[PDB]
């Protein structure tokens, strides 16, 4: 294909959804609401990544919405355009 | 947020 994913098993909602297990209490936003806007956690503090572009989000604020934030930051990304 |  002409675009390619920087994670192709995060390519699945679900697999995305499951790397939220242990996503840190203080973390306000649901994992329901970042793996949808394709999003996975990292590990590391609440630190998220796009399966897509590979695009890094960190240091959620109150008001942030995971698709806005996905957008602002990396308004190229195959799946921002291809929502 | 920011981007790292
Ligand atoms: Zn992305």
């Amino acid at each position: 294909g002409t675009i390619y994913p920087r994670n192709p098993a995060m390519y699945s909602e679900e697999a995305r959804l499951k790397s939220f297990q242990n996503w840190p209490d203080y973390a306000h936003l649901t994992p329901r609401e970042l793996a949808s806007a394709g999003l996975y956690y990292t590990g590391i503090g609440d630190q998220v990544q796009c399966f897509a572009c590979g695009g890094k989000l960190k240091n959620w604020e109150p008001g942030d919405r995971a698709w806005s934030e996905h957008r602002r930051h990396f308004p190229n990304c195959f799946f921002v355009l291809g929502r | 947020s920011v981007p790292i």
